[PDB]
């Protein structure tokens, strides 16, 4: 079957940098003077948006920094000078050769300066405690780069194996990340200890930041 | 302007048949080409098939023995049927239109997630993450399958909202939190409610988040 | 306007 190969599969660039993404078709996608090769932009959790149609036509409403080139088997998407909102996965798509296909996507990541996280800690709710489980949540808000270390401590005892992390995708305006770390304990285990603390190590912090609370529906 | 909207069950059992409908507004399905596209989690888009303005169809060869696309112009809808599903069919499913203005997939629905699993649906438990700038949120625990969506104040509060990717727990159920930052001075005066939608179980939960004591 | 049949666009 026809295959579309994109290159590169991922790239990191700073705001204002030029971006070039290639799409190679294993056979010609041309017909009747057109190239049936289209480019899409897909942001996290959203449907793809058409950027360029028929190789070189800018779709209505798309910023002019986007352009497409190419013919036959070789195509290029160019972003002349990147904006923060260009963070996305980009796909090529051909619809003139059976079977229709997409490229495998190119993920564009945005590089920027260091931003320290703002840290918040949340105790478990009384309503959750009834159920026999306690979730303690630590929020790291609006930081860069993504790399961060979160260490839980309960009555000064370091925790391991009972926490899970989740990180947002880069923000469309300032390219930062936010992260949650969730510590899961038994109600019994939660009620036997007092001091709950989340310690955050990140490039933007000269020394680790700890947020804590003392238990109890006090 | 044309708008496309997917609907149908969010969970299907292995071996059974997946059905989805795309309801179209602002344009008649007697123009254009009406497609189904899918995307397994974290993977590339895959074109499945179309039904045209005339009722002609075109299906992906690898899906032919399992796929049907049908339509009802009185309802201005078209539908996907996919038989004998497996875990390979777990995906976000999109309907998309090709118009002859571009010969491209120029208009898309928002997508609907279908998970192929023998496990039962389970709606979420929602708990408060209680509060210059203050943070607050909702913990959305123990639901299946994905996804949940979260809004704040019925969509009126959007700035500073972060809803984290779901994590699969050891229980086989999913969890996530949604947080927002707001002025500390607004605490006690402004009400904050997280609106959790779990379409797979047709459950909605609206949790008010306020300060505690200690 | 071109017409699509079996994946390919043609005159008609």
């Amino acid at each position: 079957d026809i295959v579309l190969t994109q290159s590169p599969s991922s790239l990191s660039a700073s705001v204002g940098d030029r971006v070039t993404i290639t799409c190679r078709a294993s056979e010609s996608v041309d017909g009747y003077g057109y190239s049936f090769l289209h480019w899409f932009q897909q942001k996290p959790g959203k449907a793809p948006k058409l950027l360029i149609y028929l190789a070189s036509n800018l779709n209505s409403g798309v910023p002019s920094r986007f352009s497409g080139s190419g013919s036959g088997t070789d195509f290029t998407l160019t972003i002349s000078s990147l904006q923060p909102e260009d963070f996305a996965t980009y796909y090529c798509q051909q619809n003139n050769v059976d079977p229709w296909t997409f490229g495998q996507g190119t993920k564009l990541e945005i590089k920027r300066t260091v931003a320290a996280p703002s840290v918040f800690i949340f105790p478990p709710s009384d309503e959750q405690l009834k159920s026999g489980t306690a979730s303690v949540v630590c929020l790291l808000n609006n930081f860069y780069p993504r790399e961060a270390k979160v260490q839980w401590k309960v009555d000064n005892a370091l925790q391991s194996g009972n926490s899970q992390e989740s990180v947002t995708e880069q923000d469309s305006k300032d390219s930062t990340y936010s992260l949650s770390s969730t510590l899961t304990l038994s109600k019994a285990d939660y009620e036997k200890h007092k001091v709950y603390a989340c310690e955050v190590t990140h490039q933007g912090l000269s020394s680790p930041v700890t947020k804590s609370f003392n238990r109890g529906e006090c | 302007e044309v708008q496309l909207q997917e609907s149908g069950p969010g969970l299907v059992k292995p071996s059974e048949t997946l059905s989805l409908t795309c309801t179209v507004s602002g344009d008649s399905i007697t123009s254009g080409y009406w497609n189904w596209i899918r995307q397994p989690p974290g993977r590339a888009l895959e074109w499945m098939g179309y039904i045209s303005y005339s009722g002609s169809t075109y299906y992906s060869l690898s899906l032919r023995s399992r796929i049907t696309i049908s339509r009802d112009t009185s309802k201005n809808q078209y539908s996907l049927r996919l038989s004998s599903v497996t875990a390979a069919d777990t995906a976000m499913y999109y309907c998309a239109l090709i118009t002859t203005s571009t010969y491209a997939m120029d208009y898309w629905g928002q997508g609907t997630t279908v998970t192929v699993s023998s496990a039962s649906t389970k709606g979420p438990s929602v708990f408060p993450l209680a509060p210059g700038t203050a943070a607050l949120g909702c913990l959305v625990k123990d639901y299946f399958p994905e996804p949940v969506t979260v809004s704040w104040n019925s969509g009126a509060l959007t700035s500073g909202v972060h809803t984290f990717p779901a994590v699969l727990q050891s229980s086989g159920l999913y969890s996530l939190s949604s947080v927002v930052t707001v002025p500390s001075s607004s605490l006690g005066t402004q009400t904050y409610i997280c609106n959790v939608n779990h379409k797979p179980s047709n459950t909605k939960v609206d949790k008010k988040v306020e300060p505690k004591s200690c | 306007q071109l017409i699509n049949t079996n994946g390919s666009w043609h005159i008609n």
